[PDB]
DNA sequence: TTGTCTTCAACTGCTTTCGCGATGCATGCATGCATGCATGC
RNA sequence: CGCGA
């Protein structure tokens, strides 16, 4: 009747070969609508990154749906359309109350969106007895719950114990469950099961 | 995405028809006693947030008469947008345009 | 229409009512004589009635058909005929006096939103067209022939009071650190400072030397990432480059609010002009005023 | 008015519409049953008019912002109509097109 | 003494609740006596 | 100038605030908010 | 007469593009009367 | 600019969804999460993302009673006096709608 | 030009809500240098330079258990001209429960003064 | 009891489980209690109900199991709990923050409210962040905030102030990767204490409050800044964000003598350091760009640097002070054709500059110049005294005392003749601003103590 | 907190987003962190054990 | 029957700029003089 | 509907 789900993400992190897990770093190119300080108006590219760029990298996003891993090919638009895409001078629409800058840019962001059903690997910091702790791409913080381990595994003192007994180390795969952006900091649920 | 990088075309493509060429700009060649204005007060607040100055000061506290003393040299980095009334505009550079 | 969203009716029903926030609704305090919003009552009213058909005819609604005589339906099923024109009306009062019927034929009618809006200002023409504002200035003029004529004399009092912050940034240091130093009490003084965070600091409650602080702390950076494009901004005493925007009431064309260059001139409370503005201004110089704006 | 305050996004233009009761019902803090005004102690009666649910009040902190007085926008409530009432603005298109 | 009846102007003393009157004629009015005390004013 | 109330909205106070009647309220370091 | 003005401007569900001075007064944009007309670019090497 | 700054000016959040200065509030966030501004006309009770697939995690946001919201997360800030809100106010409480075409879009 | 001001602070009371106030002095602190403006009984001595926020009076509350003040609201300064303690009818009982307080205000040929 | 207690608790779970939550947030409740309030739950329940919570964290993970987290995260003086107890929350704190790293951030936040302690109560803390931060990268940026959301107010006790920049210094090791803001934050604090005592001549406060912090950073300044640090260490970096936020932040600020002597007590314990600071201060007085005053002020920091400064090569200063005579040389050919133009000489305020400069360096003549002939570095008797009866006449426009100064030890040593042209600069004898801008020396006898002392060595007494 | 100066106004995806093979993530991240040689510092800590991992 | 311009005539909106500036009626405490009730010797 | 051009 009423579709909301035009809101979705319709790329999905395929399986990767050779190896088991799904490519969750990707490359969006997007626009923005961002603001320049007067100081940066001879360095115009320089500015955008410190003022809006930079603070971006490496924090989740809702419209990319991801952590911003970093950004290419930063293109400042011109106002005018009859410049051509060379011309070294670009028009920039004053703010008429104010004298900050803004103008759209074009830039690709390379950003890991971990899907659920996704496929990942990491290590292991600490297996408690609850959860297991996992570092993806020794950055994400991903966690595994209890219940989502599978029962017949076991933990000791301490140090968790598989079903064929021995602990486990290291990179370890798992499936996706949830993600959670709600912290400051990114969460990747994951699960055994 | 597709429906943003739609009206993107279209933003183009309007603005591409209301865009005046250089040749084809048709207006006064002289400095509107309002663009004068304006261009001193905008140009002075940048001055006054420390953006790039590009004449000597020589002690003048005042950004605007700053403002003033790069106009007199054509130095200010601007560009007018004369919007016809049906929106379709022309872009006059500061020095292009003739002063007093 | 683009959306096409279909036409209902249901428009001009005009069934629950918006109450403006708290903020708006706030009650009015007369000297210390305290009372609640007007518009409070008018929907109080609505807000009686309302109960009171909703619970009145919950009851005709739980009396058995049966149990209920043909008469009990002429006590209640005519009595709610009579509340839904109070209910109906009451709305009316709520937005429309003009509309409300007559209580007591007197006392007035309590304005309604309509009413605030509409009469002889009622709002648009009072405050939106036109405003009270700030950093501006009403006085006396007075003739001084000796200032130029584009200037203006300025009183010390308003010297002291009326301030522009202005951009921290080179050329300017050499002043506001002075401009810091001399204080709200001595002009050309300043009063406050804004921090990059937007955060401002008062000069007032404020000896020299701490202040002195202040104004040799005052260009350097901030650690905060988010006001590096940023720098403080000082508010300065008005002083003799600043140019002021004069008014003499009623305006009768563009000419009687013209700009002056500022000349502040010591020793007296009043505006002083030179003679060339009076014919423009239409001024007198018996106890005529002039709006000053900054 | 602050010049270091920039404000990106704009005002093109302004649309006329008519609140449908479905919106005023999304779109309302709270809902005000209740005639009562202020308690015996000025606590703001709640389902009152002065009901915290419509902004803060006094140093009482908003209920639906959950601001103090100074930062709490406000926010508006709906009193249900038990009878659908004319508009007496229009009522008179209503008169006509009935 | 600090006091003086508004009307007889006998000088008069008040303590905490006291009946503000007169103590011989009895007007309810009373006036406050100004006493030494050191006031600066220029000449000019 | 006293209300000692309302602390300091500044985190290296809080010191102690006074209202002015022009609607800054001020602590004594002089944050006017 | 604001409402009666204001009545016929929701029947039509009138759009309001915001021209003259009261308009964009009320809303408190720029205005067109002069000092408005002509926007201001700014320039940027590349 | 004098009659602005002298009147009231102070820039507000409008949902370039719902197009409204009025449905805006802050959203009463978690320990671990800052406040933000999300649009009340545009937003939907939680209890419907389930009913009918996974929602995003950002998107639900709770008020001072803590109900968790999904949408209505389109806001910008505006420069607009601020009579102009308690102009909305009033027609509100005529029930006229006021949308406020904002750009950029 | 002379100022007459009237202080009542029986005015909230409801004629037997019991006294609330007293003018004068608490005996919890209170800043000291009201000394110098007001007289020992809360009131200012007559004669006394005035300018705005000094105060004009000195009442104890009983609810609030503080001494509170009155202060000069205007910004011209004046001098204080006369004090008038007023009682009231009823076979008295009543204690002052209000001051009228006459402010002489200097006036002389300012610059925009008409004649 | 303690059966009761376990039975208690995981009954309470299950009221959680079945939504009820109610005994959850009693047991909450029981928990949030003060420090203070003997109703506070003891050790050994708390050792059960940890290490239960320990069992299976996400059972608790809800809006319900919410305010339950809080108590326990807002318990107070956890620090201070025995060992095992302490040992089992620690061991709980991982265990939830790994499993959501959502509640880490207020408890970085309790653990940066901390670091107002002495370093003592605070080393779990700094314990249990250098390990969450090389696990939790992320969480560098907002506890980074939480250093600057927490700092102690000027006005605030020294106690809070010292052990706060101390728990700083503490951590600051602990992670290099912020390396940076700390000292910002630092800095400016620093400087927003220095800048307070100057106009001073509270007082015996902030004297007491900043000497403590400055003497407690040069010296964890110069733990951190040894040889072994210029080279496999960070010191370099190090050396390099101290004179960055020198250049940054201190150069700009104004008639402000108080921490400016941390660089030069820093660039004092190494040569390079000296060399390394030496550079940047000609490269900033020479810049085109630069605000004159700017250059005048370089020259005032750089000029009244050398000569009260101990360790550093003679030799090095000479040269490019030489060159700046040469520097010197090119100036005055282009210039006193200008001199007879249409203008002021106060256009020429850098060479005076340059100038008062100048005669600080003679300062060291009068203790170590005549070389082994006696002959004077570069001809300096007849370069100065052409180029001081030159249109610059320098002497009349430079410092009142460093110039009387230079006149002295001059003719004693031989160098030049003065007085006679000193004469000559009175009886002939922006404006006041161009006076106050030379006048001021950024180094110059401590009105501190300790620190004073340790700059004993640092320092040349003029005696 | 988040102002216009240091926030996009509003951010938009131009196209479905492209998957990337890891060497040209390792030709990024190089040149990424190479073109970047203050925030900037804390967060290519993390993009160095984020390249570390490859 | 019936069409409609015909006519008079019931409703209804605004107005040169700014500052200086509720009535009546029942309830109960108040006052004063004279019996009763409680403390003390 | 009082005071000022
Ligand atoms: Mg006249
Ligand atoms: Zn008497
Ligand atoms: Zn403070
Ligand atoms: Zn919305």
């Amino acid at each position: 009747a009423r579709f909301i789900k035009k809101h979705k993400k319709q790329v999905t992190n395929p399986i990767d070969e050779k190896n088991g897990t799904s490519n969750c770093i990707v490359r969006v190119p997007i626009a923005l609508y961002v603001s320049l300080a007067p100081m940066y108006l001879e360095n115009p590219l320089q500015g955008v990154m410190k003022q809006h760029l930079n603070p971006l990298v490496m924090k989740y996003n809702n419209k990319v749906g991801g952590v911003v891993l970093g950004y290419e090919g930063l293109k400042i638009l011109d106002a005018d359309p009859l410049s051509k895409e060379d011309t070294s001078e670009k028009l920039i629409k004053i703010t008429p109350d104010t004298p900050f800058g803004f103008t759209w840019c074009h830039v690709n962001l390379y950003v890991w969106q971990p899907q659920v059903g996704d496929v990942l690997e990491g290590y292991i910091f600490i297996q408690s007895a609850s959860h297991i702790g996992l570092l993806i791409h020794d950055a994400f913080n991903a966690s595994i719950k209890k219940n989502n381990i599978p029962v017949d595994w076991t933990f000791v003192h301490g140090h968790w114990v598989d079903s064929n007994g021995e602990p486990i180390d290291g990179k370890l795969r798992f499936t996706v469950r949830n993600v959670h952006t709600t912290g400051r900091v990114v969460s990747v649920d994951g699960t055994l099961i | 995405p597709e429906d943003f990088q739609q009206h993107e075309q279209i933003r183009r493509k309007t603005l591409k028809e209301k865009a005046i060429p250089k040749d084809q700009r048709a207006t006064t060649p002289y400095m509107t006693k309002y663009e004068r204005a304006r261009i001193l007060g905008t140009r002075a607040l940048q001055i006054s947030m420390n953006a790039p100055v590009f004449v000597d000061l020589e002690g003048e506290t005042d950004p605007l008469r700053i403002a003033m003393k790069e106009l007199a040299e054509k130095k200010i980095p601007l560009v007018i947008r004369r919007y016809l009334p049906d929106g379709s505009f022309e872009d006059w550079s500061v020095e292009e345009l003739i002063v007093d | 229409n683009l959306s096409r969203k279909l036409v209902k009716a249901d428009s001009f029903f005009m069934d629950v009512l918006v109450v403006p926030p708290t903020r708006f609704r706030l009650p009015s305090k007369l000297g210390e004589e305290v009372h609640e919003n007007s518009q409070n009552q008018l929907l109080s009213k609505v807000l009686t009635t309302s109960l009171l058909i909703r619970d009145l005819n919950d009851d005709l609604s739980k009396l058995q058909k049966d149990k209920v005589s043909l008469e009990d339906r002429r006590v209640i099923f005519s009595r709610l005929m009579n509340a839904f024109v109070t209910i109906q009306n009451d709305v009316n009062a709520f937005i429309d006096s003009t509309k409300a019927q007559g209580r007591t034929s007197g006392k007035v009618p309590i304005p309604g939103v309509k009413q605030a809006l509409e009469k002889k200002e009622g709002l648009f023409r009072k405050h939106m067209m036109g405003k009270r504002v700030n950093y501006a200035a009403r006085s006396v003029i007075s003739p001084d022939p000796n200032i130029e004529t584009n200037e203006i004399g300025v009183p010390p009092v308003f010297a002291v009071k009326l301030t522009y912050p202005e951009p921290v940034t080179a050329y300017n240091i050499a002043e506001l650190r002075q401009a810091v130093i001399n204080g709200p009490d001595k002009w050309p003084g300043a009063t406050q400072i804004q921090n990059e965070d937007g955060s401002l600091v008062s000069l007032i409650g404020m000896s020299v030397e701490q202040r002195k602080a202040l104004a040799n702390q005052l260009l350097t950076p901030s650690s905060n990432v988010s006001t590096h494009t940023l720098n403080k901004k000082v508010y300065r005493h008005i002083k003799n480059r600043d140019v002021v925007l004069m008014n003499r009431q009623p305006t009768l064309h563009k000419a009687s609010m013209m700009g002056h260059k500022v000349r502040v001139l010591p020793n007296e409370k009043t505006l002083r002009l030179h003679y060339a503005n009076t014919g423009a201004y239409n001024a007198d110089f018996d106890g005529d005023e002039m709006n000053m704006h900054f | 008015m602050d010049i270091s305050k920039p404000v990106g996004s704009e005002i093109t233009s302004v649309d006329f519409g008519i609140l449908t009761a479905k919106e005023i019902r999304n779109l309302s803090a709270k809902q005000i049953t209740n005639p009562t005004v202020l308690d015996n102690l000025g606590h703001p009666v709640s389902g009152g008019l002065y009901d915290l649910a419509l902004g803060a009040f006094l140093r009482n902190l908003c209920s639906t912002c959950g601001l103090d007085e100074k930062f709490c926008p406000g926010h508006q409530g709906h009193i249900e109509l038990p009878v659908p009432c004319y508009n007496p603005l229009f009522f008179n298109q209503l008169y006509i097109y009935l | 003494l600090k006091y003086i009846c508004a009307e007889c102007s006998s000088k008069l003393s008040l303590s905490r609740t006291d009946a503000v009157r007169c103590k011989d004629c009895g007007h309810r009015i009373l006036l406050k006596a100004r006493t030494k005390r050191l006031v600066q004013f220029e000449a000019r | 100038t006293f209300i000692r109330g309302p602390i300091c909205g500044t985190d290296n106070c809080p010191s102690r605030l006074w209202r002015i009647i022009d609607g800054r309220r001020t602590c004594q370091y002089g944050h006017v908010m | 007469t604001t409402c009666q003005f204001l009545t016929k401007a929701v029947l039509d569900n009138e759009r309001e593009q915001l021209d003259s001075p009261s308009a964009r007064i009320v809303v408190g944009k720029l205005n067109n009367v002069g000092t408005g007309s002509f926007d201001v670019l700014a320039k940027v090497p590349n | 600019d004098r009659l602005l700054n002298s009147s009231d000016y102070t820039q507000a959040s409008v949902c370039r969804e719902c197009g409204s200065i009025l449905t805006t509030q802050q959203s009463v966030p978690r320990i671990g999460s800052i406040s933000t501004v999300c649009c009340r006309r545009c937003s939907m009770r939680f209890e419907d993302a389930k009913k009918l697939i996974f929602i995003d995690d950002s998107q639900i946001w709770e008020d001072g009673q803590g109900n968790k919201f999904v949408g209505g997360n389109e806001t910008t800030t505006v420069a607009i006096p601020f009579v102009l809100k308690y102009l909305d106010s009033e027609l509100s409480a005529m029930g006229i709608r006021l949308r406020y075409n904002v750009e950029p879009k | 030009m002379y100022k007459t001001e009237k202080v009542d602070l029986a005015l909230n009371r409801n004629r037997g809500d019991p006294i609330t106030q007293h003018f004068g002095f608490g005996n919890d602190e209170w800043p000291k240098e009201w000394l110098e403006k007001l007289d020992e009984d809360g009131l200012p001595y007559i004669g006394t330079y005035v300018e705005e926020g000094d105060p004009i009076c000195a009442y104890f509350d009983d609810t609030l258990n503080k001494t509170k003040i009155k202060t000069y609201h205007s910004s011209e300064p004046a001098y204080i001209e006369e004090v008038n303690l007023i009682g009231d009818e009823s076979n008295k009982f009543q204690e002052l429960q209000t001051v009228s307080i006459k402010y002489r205000i200097r006036r002389t040929p300012q610059i925009g003064d008409k004649f | 009891s303690a059966a009761m207690y376990s039975r208690f608790v995981k009954s309470a779970l299950d009221d959680l489980d079945k939504n009820d939550s109610t005994q959850i947030g009693i047991i909450a409740n029981q928990v949030a209690l003060p420090s203070k309030n003997p109703e506070r739950i003891n050790d050994k329940n708390l050792n059960i109900l940890l290490d239960i919570l320990s069992s299976n964290i996400n059972r608790i993970e809800s809006s319900r199991g919410t305010f339950l987290i809080q108590s326990i995260i807002n318990f107070e003086k956890w620090w201070e709990l025995p060992p095992h107890t302490l040992s089992k929350y620690i061991y709980f704190i991982k265990i939830l923050c790994s499993s959501i790293p959502k509640w880490w951030q207020d408890v970085s936040m309790i653990l940066v409210s901390c670091f107002i302690l002495p370093i003592k109560q605070t080393v779990c803390h700094h314990d249990m962040l250098k390990y969450f931060l090389r696990m939790i990268p992320s969480s560098m940026g907002f506890i980074d905030t939480y250093l600057a959301k927490f700092f102690p107010n000027k006005n605030d006790t020294r106690r809070k102030l010292v052990n706060y920049t101390s728990n700083l210094l503490k951590l600051r090791g602990y992670c290099s990767e912020l390396g940076f803001q700390i000292w910002s934050l630092l800095i400016e604090k620093i400087i927003s204490i220095d800048v307070e005592l100057q106009n001073e001549l509270g007082i015996k406060e902030l004297s007491t409050k900043l000497d403590s912090i400055l003497t407690l950073v040069s010296t964890h300044v110069e733990e951190q800044v040894t040889p072994e640090s210029l080279e496999s260490g960070e010191g370099v970096g190090v050396f390099n964000t101290l004179t960055t936020l020198f250049k940054t932040h201190v150069l700009p600020t104004y008639y402000t003598r108080s921490i400016q002597y941390i660089m030069f007590h820093v660039s004092q314990q190494q040569l390079e350091l000296m060399d390394s600071f030496l550079v940047t201060l000609i490269d900033i007085s020479f810049a085109v760009n630069e605000a004159a005053e700017k250059k005048i002020k370089s020259l005032q920091y750089l000029g009244s640097y050398i000569a009260r400064a101990k360790k550093l090569s003679r030799t090095q200063i000479i040269f490019v002070a030489s060159y700046l005579t040469s520097w010197l040389n090119r100036y005055v050919i282009e210039r006193e054709e200008e001199v007879d133009q249409r203008g002021g000489m106060e256009r020429f305020k850098h060479f005076y500059a340059a100038f008062q400069a100048l005669c600080y360096i003679f300062c060291f003549r009068h203790n170590i110049f005549r070389d082994t002939d006696g002959n004077w570095e570069c001809e300096l008797d007849k370069f100065f005294q052409r180029m001081v009866i030159s249109k610059f006449n320098p002497l009349k426009f430079c410092n009142e005392n460093v110039m009387l100064m230079f006149a002295r030890i001059a003719q004693q040593e031989s160098v030049a003749y003065c007085f006679s042209i000193i004469e000559n600069n009175n009886n002939e004898r922006t404006r006041q601003q161009f006076i106050d801008l030379q006048s001021y020396f950024p180094y110059d006898p401590l009105f501190l103590k300790n620190y004073k002392i340790l700059m004993k060595e640092y320092y040349i007494e003029w005696s | 907190t988040a102002t216009t100066l240091n926030t996009p106004v509003v951010i938009h995806a131009t196209q479905l987003p492209q998957h990337v093979s890891t060497d040209e993530v390792l030709q990024f991240l190089e040149s990424f962190i190479d073109e970047k040689e203050t925030n900037l510092s804390s967060s290519i800590s993390q993009l160095k054990r984020i390249q570390r991992d490859f």
